[PDB]
């Protein structure tokens, strides 16, 4: 919160992110983008939700989504997946199961 | 009555969705008609194209085209159609339905490959 | 014997030769710009000596793969001289300036070391 | 109890904030201890002595050579079209 | 049940046999033959001059929408007749799965470039071309990508030994990083870890 | 200085017409005082009743993996993990 | 064929550019016997001086099993260690020194070594395998001397 | 003669009638686990690894030593045959000391690569904790040798080697049972211009 | 892939910012020097992984 209210809401850091580097959403299935680059330029793909893997599918989370595919979209996805990684911490502190670390 | 985005940047909306869908069908169409019979592929494309066309015809709103198709939004749907109007105008020159244009080399697809057998 | 492949940008040998000898007057231009350019201790006539001593150790090959091979890794070098694309370390590695001569006969061979 | 500054300069501090301050820096009434008791690790599925046997629990073997499914079907056979898994909208 | 045992995934098993019949109904000239192997992925072993249509096609088609190529891997076996074989892997978005394409390619036998259907391969390929040494034709720019500017050799292919060839230093009689043979302080200790009992009765056939 | 003649537990000096003396000019050699031979007999061997016995190390599980040891020929039996020795009279 | 816009940088290309694409695109005669030393990097000095050893690796005597023996390998001829004068471990000069590459037949090894140029040879050939008689009565038996003095 | 025709491992094969179940299953090309056939030996059934079951047979068979007939199917990768496997090593591994890091042999001994292929994956023995595994003495067998003989599994080997190929008969059987130890009698010495072969004939490194 | 050894016969890393320093050339272009400078950081990319 504090971070954020340093960074997030002053107009030296919108002129420098907003509208500045804005790829589009076919560039970025064409150029076979990934992750983040995908999710700021409005594509709604996270590899955590559509095939999951080693206990995703038992905790709950949100999957941020960008708009218009600049530097300040992709800044405010990584800190939605911030907070929903605490989101994430917090239901794995929440619920584990008492036996053994290893396969047998 | 109008989307006012996409949610998705690079591809802004369209004004006229089904006239857009109904001409990328029909040059499709136009394409697949050239194939031979025979080819499975054109038999195949015509199946969905005519899928398509009859979901775009039977459907006069975009949202429930969209839930009739089912496949996305229908910007994204005249995409495919351009991606597939462009597939059966260049698989009409690279030429698919005939026979193995190369055979098998002896050993080419054997795992684990360093064995005497 | 007999093989059908696909050829490298070229398909008899008239037209290997014709882009070796393209690779030949490509680099004999790009040579001064080389040593005006690249602070290296050589002089013009020996990096053309040099050069011509790179293609008479390949003169040997006859195979036309091998040649257009050969002609795209010196396009290559060329488009890396071009640009500056180095420094002037690498530029040298082909006269091997840190390397001392070993003799060939087989006494002194016998006397400095088993190799 | 912990170090900090005197309550003027942490009301200063939260006002200036615009929220109310939760210190950041950790202290030792704030964590646990650093000599635990010792653990006992629980043993898992397959330390039990009497049931199991290797031969039904061999992941590694029940392994098989790729299926050619061109000559799968040929064997085994002597709508919508097939997509390569369940549709979803990205869009 | 069996804890240890990785259950897999049945419908995915029947979707992709279904997708994999489907491409070899659909491209009989080019695709060579499709398996599907364990861990519920499908293999495409295509013919080398089938290496750009069939991409397409996997970008193309209604029910083969497989925008993202995520890598280009190659594997370098040298007892082939022809010796390296690159593998295509392509994610699909849209019905959200994966495809495995893999072709063979010799030492001097070219490639199509993928670059007019998939830019990502724009540098794929050309780490294709400085680990491996295979030609990508209609290439718009072919330079080797992560090795040094002065390097000869492939260094991934089998034949290049694993600590090289050459050494660098710096030299001040020449003022310079110059290249020496190499020669290792310790060498390498080659360890012998090869089985000497099977251990696997399934992969003998 | 005497640490550059001095011998190792492992039999090793430097002669004395040797170059390799020439690095200890500036860098004393490290010649272990331990030596583990000299420790290992000074523990008097351990008197048994029974036909085997059994050495973990003397720790549990942060010793040697556990072995075991006839002692019905006669004479002092060594551990060959710890260099423990045992006997039966 | 289809009535759709035509491909532009193939309709305006000279003659001698559709001459040049044709030529490319078909399939030309090269001898099977392809050096490929000056391709792969290897310095001159190894093409000349080493000598290349094609064999089935050696069974652990002491080991009853046969899994390893199972494929052929080149090795690369051992050249010479020596003691580093620091700290004593064995350096060496042999970058091909630790190189063992796996082949299924010798002629696969020997078309290899004909491609990457190496003065190759072959150790020894694959071993025939004699047809032994093994059962548990000739162990006892009656007027032979091959009765078993064992068990 | 004529050639009968066995199907190993559900691939018919044509054997001549004196070769048994083992020299099928290395002519069609799989490898039956063994402790104690070595082709330049006798053969003999005490290790009791081999066990392979047959079709339409009460009992597995030692495949090392019993001979063929027609019409056989031999199952090699069946769950009896594994089972009897696991069974017959696990008895081999109670009382086999733990001496892995002070063995020579290890890293190339057969009882280790035949615990990694067809080995069980944990002991099931509880009595490791009291009235614990056997231990027996060295016998000073020769200079050359060194006898540890609490790691010997009784594959009587070397005494076979002894009597058949070393021609002299100081190697033998002592005890009975568990307390069985494959050793001379007396302290003598073993010698013969091929006394190194025997440590190439033990399989565990004794 | 394995060939069923204790090795593995290749092991293929594919960098996830492999493919967004390949789209710099068209992300980038057209811009400021300060706006690469931003762009290099929008785009998440050590180069160990790119590199290999
Ligand atoms: C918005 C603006 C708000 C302004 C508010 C102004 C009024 C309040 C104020 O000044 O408070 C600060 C301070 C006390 O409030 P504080 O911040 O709660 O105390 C500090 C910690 O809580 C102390 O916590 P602690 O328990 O850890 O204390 C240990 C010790 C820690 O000790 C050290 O850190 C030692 C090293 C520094 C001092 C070295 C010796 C200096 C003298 C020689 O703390 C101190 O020594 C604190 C006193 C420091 C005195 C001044 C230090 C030198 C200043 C030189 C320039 C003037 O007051 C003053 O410094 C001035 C008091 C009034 C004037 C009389 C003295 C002159
Ligand atoms: C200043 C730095 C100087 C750098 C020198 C290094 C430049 C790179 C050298 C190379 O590109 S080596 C490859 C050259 N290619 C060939 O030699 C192809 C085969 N050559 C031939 O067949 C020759 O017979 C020519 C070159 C055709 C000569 O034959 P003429 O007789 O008909
Ligand atoms: S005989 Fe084999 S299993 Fe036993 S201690 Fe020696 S290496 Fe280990
Ligand atoms: S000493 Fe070795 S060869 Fe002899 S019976 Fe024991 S394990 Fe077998
Ligand atoms: S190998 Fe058959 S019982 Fe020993
Ligand atoms: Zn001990």
């Amino acid at each position: 919160d504090e971070v954020e209210d340093v960074l997030t809401t002053n107009r030296i850091w919108v002129q420098r992110t907003e509208d500045i580097g804005i790829v589009t959403a076919e560039e970025a299935l064409n150029y076979g983008f990934s992750g983040v680059m995908l999710r700021g330029s409005g594509i709604k793909w996270d590899l955590r939700k559509q095939q999951p893997y080693d206990a995703y599918n038992l905790v709950n989370f949100d999957v941020p989504i960008g708009t218009k595919g600049d530097c300040y979209d992709r800044y405010l996805c990584r800190v939605e997946e911030m907070r929903q990684s605490l989101r994430i911490i917090d239901q794995c502190l929440n619920q584990m199961p008492a036996g053994e670390i290893k396969t047998d | 009555i109008i989307k006012a985005s996409t949610g998705l940047t690079g591809l802004a909306v369209s004004t006229n969705p089904h006239h857009t869908l109904s001409a990328l069908y029909g040059k499709i169409l136009r394409a697949v008609s050239k194939m031979p019979q025979d080819a499975s592929y054109r038999k195949y494309t015509e199946q969905l194209v005519k899928q398509r066309a009859d979901s775009v015809a039977q459907h006069k709103d975009i949202t429930a085209l969209e839930k009739a198709v089912g496949c996305g939004q229908v910007e994204e749907l005249i995409v495919q159609a351009e991606n597939e109007l462009i597939l059966a105008r260049k698989m009409l020159g690279w030429k698919p339905w005939e026979k193995l244009v190369q055979a098998a080399p002896a050993k080419q697809w054997d795992w684990p490959p360093a064995q005497i057998m | 014997a007999v093989q059908q492949v696909r050829p490298i940008l070229s398909v008899d040998r008239e037209e290997a030769r014709k882009r070796a000898l393209n690779l030949y007057k490509a680099w004999y231009r790009q040579i001064p710009y080389i040593v005006m350019d690249y602070d290296i201790p050589m002089t013009v006539e020996q990096c053309r000596d040099k050069l011509r001593e790179e293609f008479v150790k390949h003169r040997n090959v006859t195979d036309i793969r091998v040649i257009d091979m050969l002609v795209i890794k010196g396009q290559m070098e060329l488009k890396e001289s071009v640009e500056i694309w180095k420094q002037k370390g690498h530029i040298m590695r082909y006269w091997k300036e840190s390397q001392d001569p070993k003799p060939t006969d087989f006494l002194s061979k016998f006397i400095q070391g088993v190799n | 109890l912990r170090r900090d500054v005197s309550p003027l300069i942490q009301r200063i501090r939260a006002f200036l904030l615009g929220r109310e301050h939760n210190l950041a820096l950790r202290f030792e009434d704030g964590l646990a201890d650093r000599t635990q008791p010792q653990p006992e690790i629980p043993d898992g599925p397959s330390h039990l002595l009497s049931a199991n046997y290797y031969c039904q629990r061999d992941g590694r073997r029940e392994v098989l050579p790729p299926i050619d499914l061109v000559e799968q079907q040929k064997q085994l056979a002597a709508s919508k079209l097939p997509t390569p898994g369940k549709v979803y909208a990205w869009d | 049940d069996k804890p240890t045992v990785r259950q897999p995934d049945a419908v995915a098993r029947s979707h992709l046999s279904d997708f994999g019949r489907y491409v070899a109904e659909c491209l009989p000239k080019y695709v060579q033959k499709v398996q599907l192997t364990a861990g519920d992925e499908l293999e495409v072993l295509i013919a080398p001059e089938g290496v750009v249509p069939v991409l397409q096609f996997l970008k193309d088609h209604h029910q083969a929408q497989f925008t993202n190529l995520v890598d280009i891997a190659g594997v370098d076996v040298p007892c082939r007749k022809n010796r390296f074989e690159v593998v295509y892997n392509l994610l699909s978005l849209r019905y959200n799965s994966r495809i495995r394409v893999k072709t063979y390619t010799d030492e001097l036998t070219p490639l199509d470039s993928a670059c007019e259907v998939h830019k990502a391969a724009n540098w794929y390929e050309r780490e294709i071309w400085d680990m491996y040494g295979v030609f990508f034709a209609n290439h718009p720019d072919l330079r080797r990508i992560l090795t040094d500017y002065g390097f000869e050799g492939h260094p991934q292919r089998r034949d290049f030994p694993l600590s090289g060839y050459v050494e660098l230093r710096y030299d001040d009689e020449k003022k310079r990083v110059v290249c020496e043979p190499l020669e290792l302080a310790q060498e390498f200790r080659k360890f012998d870890l090869s089985a000497p009992w099977e251990q696997f009765p399934n992969f003998r056939n | 200085r005497g640490d550059i003649e001095k011998v190792t537990h492992t039999g090793q000096v430097f002669d004395k017409e040797d170059y390799r003396n020439a690095r200890f000019v500036n860098a004393k050699r490290y010649v272990n005082e331990n030596w583990g031979i000299k420790l290992i007999e000074e523990v008097p061997p351990k008197e048994c009743t029974e036909r085997v016995v059994f050495c973990d190390g003397g720790d549990g599980p942060l010793g040697h993996p556990k072995v075991y040891i006839n002692l019905d020929k006669p004479g002092n039996h060594i551990c060959g993990y710890c260099g423990l020795r045992f006997v039966k009279k | 064929t289809d009535g759709g816009p035509l491909d532009p940088k193939t309709a305006l290309a000279r003659p001698e550019e559709l001459e040049q694409r044709n030529k490319l695109s078909g399939k030309i005669t090269v001898p099977t016997a392809v050096n490929l030393s000056p391709i792969s990097g290897v310095p001159e000095e190894h093409i000349r001086e080493r000598r290349v050893r094609i064999h089935i690796p050696p069974k652990n005597a002491m080991q009853s099993g046969t899994d390893n023996v199972n494929t052929w390998q080149i090795e690369f001829d051992n050249r010479e260690r020596w003691e580093n004068p620091l700290m004593g471990w064995a350096s060496s000069g042999d970058p091909l020194s630790n190189m063992n590459v796996q082949f299924g037949s010798p002629e696969e090894a020997i078309t290899f070594c004909e491609r990457n140029g190496w003065r190759w040879y072959v150790d020894g050939a694959a071993k025939p395998k004699k047809e032994r008689v093994k059962n548990y009565g000739i162990n006892f038996a009656w007027n032979k001397r091959t009765r078993v003095s064992t068990k | 003669p004529e050639k009968i025709e066995v199907f190993v491992d559900d691939i018919p094969v044509q054997v001549v009638p004196g070769t048994t179940v083992l020299q099928a299953a290395a002519q069609i090309g799989v490898e039956i686990p063994r402790f104690c056939y070595h082709e330049r030996l006798a053969v003999a059934g005490n290790c009791r690894m081999c066990l392979v079951e047959v079709e339409k047979s009460p009992k597995p068979v030692a495949a090392c030593a019993m001979p063929v007939m027609k019409g056989w199917r031999i199952k090699t990768n069946s769950d009896l045959t594994r089972k009897a496997r696991e069974g017959v090593m696990e008895f081999l591994l109670m009382n086999h000391p733990l001496d892995c890091p002070i063995c020579d042999q290890g890293g190339e001994c057969d009882l280790q690569d035949q615990a990694m292929a067809f080995g069980s994956d944990r002991s099931r023995f509880t009595d490791i904790n009291y009235t614990g595994k056997r231990a027996v003495e060295d016998k000073d067998i020769g200079p050359l040798v060194k006898t540890i003989m609490t790691r010997c599994i009784h594959c009587t080997r070397c005494v076979r080697f002894a009597s058949e190929i070393a021609g002299v008969d100081d190697l033998g059987t002592t005890g009975r049972g568990n307390d069985m130890q494959i050793g001379t009698y007396v302290e003598k010495l073993f010698l013969t211009e091929l006394s190194g072969n025997v440590i190439d004939l033990c399989p565990v490194g004794a | 892939i394995s060939d069923g050894s204790s090795r593995p016969y290749r092991c293929k890393i594919k960098a996830p910012g492999f493919a967004h320093l390949a789209a710099l050339e068209k992300i980038g272009k057209q811009h400021m020097l300060a706006d690469v400078v931003a762009i290099i950081g929008t785009l998440d990319v050590v180069f160990g992984e790119i590199d290999r």
